[PDB]
């Protein structure tokens, strides 16, 4: 379509980094009895943690993006019904502007 | 069947030797020089068999022989059918497999389906289509140059004699 | 051919391809019926087929010039292939290479060829030092030259001809060159003809 | 990112609805059958069913979803340690067969998470996602992904297929002067980098796919895929 | 373990337009003169 | 014009409409096949040719 | 005379395909042939049946 | 691509109008309407003419040799 | 050639035109519109075979 694009692949690094310092009490460690609610964090379909508050992280990112310190390439989605967070730096996403 | 099929002729022990028409060569520019397939194909046969003779004729180490054999029972194989389900393929350099004897058969474009039940013709013609509301139902309008090109044979008879010369 | 009917001594006769015979231009005579296509009839040996699709692609180039008489077809992996037997197959032509000191010898192409793409020289150059290689190696009047000279020497016999410059000084820094020895070498096959 | 290791891992319930026993196997790769979530687990350290459990079903109230797990720490009661569940994979490719699971385990398999080490507990967990998933659709709480969501597809562009062919055309180069450095030592010729480095790889490599469209080797021009590059369209500007 | 230059390895096609074409910084008068299209 | 056909104006396709440029490019090399054999452009002669 | 209807008239931008009647007109009367098969050539272009 | 001599459906001479036409345009700052009108552009077919000309031509001119 | 009406006889009138023109009542069976279809002509070589044509 005219509008449309393809994305062209963005380091995840620095975005995971970002991640650890918004409060994501990483995998390795995750008590599932303890927080059977904790929303999955996900870096182009890698289980990287859990966060106990996600919209608050949510709005965080979206804000750095609209920002331009968080490429605006990169897609961010948040799944209330599943409890799932996916992120994406990965290339080859057809996106358009809105 | 006693006459023309027994069970002993399904193994094969000589190789009838297909001549250059169903086969065809094309000497280009004397650098350049093309060969069909099934003659790269035979010339693999021939490889293999004369090696195969040679081992024989030598000491006859067993497991040697039973090795050179196995190749020859391929490139024999592979000649007639080169699409054979788990043995691996006849590979001209290119990548490309060889059009075996099986492959030129076939298809749709195969030597019965393409050539025989269907043909191109001489004395064909194709165009464009136009509607005439002028000319009859069981009419065909056709372009002068078309009619120019084909043609009908007519017989010299005592009837159209004058009226052919007058066409020559 | 030549036309019965008349018969003077230069023959002008025509090739009228579109109508498929060949005539006679002075009489009017059709001398043959029967015509070929001879470019579309080279490109069943040569194609854009490497897929292995094409009908028409039945065949496939050699160059006798080089090549010689050697007709071969790989034994290779195709769509269904237990991988065992490829390599029974590919074993037991290994034991079938029993080839000739000459038949090894062109194992001296696979060299100039290695040479040739090392010199960013075009395939034009390798088919010329390739065969300029072929025809001298075997002579007496090289007799004992420096092996590694006489087809560096065959190079610059191919790099003359194919117009493609290289300087002596290039290719025998390309090789190992003793100015001497592959001056003489390139001497004695530009005399051989 | 590099090299792109394209190896798939399927889950697989087994038993349609209204069958006895519906057990729950996974594709590893290199070995020839598919064996029982619990064997994986406890090849991977998590060895008591409550944890195997834990990792899958995070709700201990969950008796739907647990239910339907009973027969698969059934059917692994036979294994009991990482030793047993390690030999048991190895099998079906002592101590040959050991290491062989030990590796499989770390190199090929969910290798998108990390190919080396300490990653057991990521990938274990990792597991039971895809177990619970995979439930949940079985169960009818979660539906059948669409095969054709565009989010779930993407494009490969100028660059990534060009990246492809290069990578395979590098690691052609990067073997053939490998080659040179064994026969330059034999006789101690002199490493002469000409020698080494053949320009003709890449230059005609690339040239190839760009010129035919078999996007990949000649060798090869028959099993690679053609249509990636054709002549541009100057019939009209829009065209 | 002890101790005892820029080298050509190909020719890569650019795709027209791109950073490393002559075109990308080009100007109308520019293409006109190297008698391209605008 | 009946089934999908159509009258043109005789008199504008004069006046230029609807006409087209048409250029086709014809190309052939000089190809060199070895140390001796060389195709040459040149005016073939029916007697040598 | 006036035409008993009246037509629906006015500008209608129409483009001039490719497709040209003599680019595809094509006959043949006996020709070239193939030197496998020994049946006409494929093609208008190497005037084929 | 230089402006047609004559109207292809009526055969008025139009090919004479075009840098008149642009006089009007520019120079008077007239709307095309108004514009085609002072040339004596009456019926749409001799309109269509001038109004729809697109002159490659000076994009052609453009290139030197 | 989809039913034996997609291949019928004809009687030939040279015409002027790159086109084989036809009448109407005859595009119902052949399947035929003018948005740039083409057709083919086959010209017997018989006495013989052009009864065959005339005649079925
Ligand atoms: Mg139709
Ligand atoms: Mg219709
Ligand atoms: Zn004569
Ligand atoms: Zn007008």
């Amino acid at each position: 379509s005219l509008m449309s694009c393809i994305s062209v692949g963005t380091d995840p690094m620095p975005i995971i980094t970002f991640l650890s310092e918004w409060g994501m009490e990483p995998l390795e460690d995750y008590v599932p009895h303890q927080s059977p609610d904790a929303t999955r964090v996900f870096v182009n379909g890698v289980w990287h943690g859990v966060h106990r508050n996600p919209a608050r992280l949510m709005e965080t990112l979206r804000t750095l993006r609209r920002k331009g310190d968080i490429n605006p390439e990169v897609s961010m989605i948040r799944d209330i019904r599943e409890k799932e967070l996916k992120i994406f730096t990965d290339a080859g996403r057809v996106y358009r502007p809105l | 069947n006693e006459v023309f099929s027994r069970p002993e002729w399904m193994i094969l022990t000589c190789l009838p030797v297909p001549p250059p028409p169903v086969r065809p060569s094309i000497s280009f520019n004397e650098s350049q020089r093309g060969e069909d397939d099934l003659t790269f194909k035979l010339a693999d046969i021939l490889k293999a068999n004369i090696s195969l003779e040679t081992l024989e004729h030598n000491g006859a180490p067993h497991h040697a022989i039973e090795e050179a054999e196995s190749l020859l029972q391929f490139h024999v194989a592979t000649y007639m059918d080169n699409d054979i389900a788990g043995q691996p393929q006849a590979l001209q350099k290119s990548g490309r497999p060889v059009k075996s004897i099986r492959a030129r058969l076939k298809g749709k474009e195969g030597r019965i389906r393409g050539n025989l039940m269907g043909k191109r013709v001489d004395f064909s013609a194709r165009t464009v289509i136009s509607g005439d509301p002028n000319l009859e139902l069981d009419q065909v309008g056709v372009p002068k140059s078309i009619a120019k090109t084909l043609t009908y044979p007519e017989v010299v008879t005592p009837y159209n004699i004058d009226r052919l010369t007058q066409l020559v | 051919l030549t036309c019965p009917e008349c018969k003077v001594y230069p023959p002008k006769i025509v090739e009228r391809f579109s109508e498929g015979d060949v005539v006679c231009a002075l009489c009017g005579l059709v001398l043959s019926d029967k015509l070929v296509d001879t470019r579309s009839e080279w490109r069943t040996f040569s194609n854009d087929d490497h897929n292995g699709d094409d009908p028409s692609r039945v065949g496939e180039a050699s160059n006798p010039l080089l090549d010689g008489n050697n007709l071969s077809t790989r034994i290779g992996k195709g769509e269904t292939t237990d991988m065992r037997f490829t390599k029974e197959l590919n074993k037991a032509q290994g034991k079938n290479v029993m080839d000739k000191k000459d038949n090894e010898v062109q194992a001296a192409f696979a060299k100039i060829t290695m040479l040739c793409d090392a010199a960013e020289l075009p395939k034009i150059v390798k088919d010329c030092a390739k065969e300029a290689y072929k025809l001298c190696h075997d002579e007496k009047t090289l007799k004992g030259k420096s092996m590694e000279s006489i087809m560096a020497a065959s190079i610059l016999i191919g790099c003359r001809r194919a117009e493609v410059a290289r300087t002596f000084k290039e290719i025998q820094s390309l090789i190992h060159v003793k100015t001497k020895e592959f001056g003489k070498t390139l001497n004695i096959m530009k005399n051989i003809l | 990112k590099g090299s792109r290791f394209i190896s798939t891992l399927q889950v697989k319930l087994y038993g349609r609805e209204g069958s006895s026993a519906r057990t729950i196997k996974a594709t590893l790769p290199y070995i020839k059958q598919d064996i029982p979530i619990v064997i994986i687990f406890r090849a991977l350290g998590i060895i008591p069913d409550g944890e195997i459990l834990e990792h899958i079903c995070y709700d201990v109230n969950d008796w739907q979803m647990l239910e339907m797990l009973k027969p698969c720490v059934e059917d692994g009661f036979v294994i009991q340690d990482r030793e047993t569940a390690l030999d048991f994979i190895g099998r079906r490719g002592k101590e040959k067969r050991i290491q062989y699971a030990k590796d499989i385990l770390q190199k090929e398999f969910l290798p998108h998470i990390t190919q080396l080490e300490g990653f057991e507990s990521r990938k274990a967990f990792f597991l039971g996602y895809m177990i619970n998933r995979l439930l949940l659709c079985a169960l009818d709480r979660k539906d059948q992904d669409d095969r054709d969501h565009f989010g779930k597809k993407r494009l490969d562009l100028a660059g990534p297929l060009l990246a492809q062919l290069f990578k395979t055309l590098f690691k052609k180069l990067t073997k053939d002067i490998f080659r040179y450095m064994q026969r330059t030592v034999e006789e101690a010729h002199d490493f002469n980098m000409k020698l080494a480095i053949n320009a003709k790889t890449i230059t005609s490599g690339l040239k190839y796919a760009l010129a035919t469209g078999n996007w990949g080797e000649q060798k090869k021009a028959m099993s690679s895929r053609a249509g990636v590059s054709q002549v541009l369209n100057r019939y009209t500007y829009s065209s | 373990k002890y101790e005892l230059g820029k080298v050509f390895i190909g020719r890569l096609p650019i795709m027209l337009r791109s950073k490393n074409c002559y075109l990308s910084e080009a100007t109308e008068s520019d293409l006109y003169k190297l008698k391209e299209c605008p | 014009n009946q089934e999908d056909s159509m009258i043109m104006n005789q008199s504008s396709i004069d006046r230029g409409l609807f006409r087209s440029l048409f250029f086709r490019s014809y190309m052939d090399q000089e190809k060199k096949y070895g140390m001796s054999i060389t195709e040459t452009f040149e005016k073939p002669q029916r007697t040598n040719t | 005379k006036k035409l008993m209807a009246q037509i629906f008239f006015g500008p209608t931008y129409y483009q001039r395909l490719r497709h040209m009647v003599d680019d595809k007109i094509h006959a043949r009367a006996r020709g070239p042939m193939q030197v496998l098969t020994r049946q006409p050539v494929e093609g208008r272009s190497r005037d084929g049946g | 691509m230089i402006v047609p001599v004559r109207c292809f459906s009526c055969g008025k001479v139009v090919g004479d109008k075009w840098e008149s036409y642009l006089n009007l345009l520019q120079e008077d700052e007239l709307d095309e309407g108004t514009a085609l009108s002072r040339l004596g552009l009456k019926r749409y077919c001799c309109r269509r003419m001038i109004l729809t000309h697109v002159d490659l031509i000076e994009k052609f001119l453009r290139y030197n040799p | 050639s989809l039913h034996k009406m997609s291949m019928m006889a004809h009687r030939v009138k040279v015409i002027p035109y790159s086109t084989f023109r036809l009448n109407l009542s005859v595009t119902s069976p052949y399947n035929a519109d003018f948005d740039g279809d083409e057709m083919n002509l086959h010209v017997p070589q018989s006495e013989e075979t052009r009864a065959e044509l005339s005649q079925l």
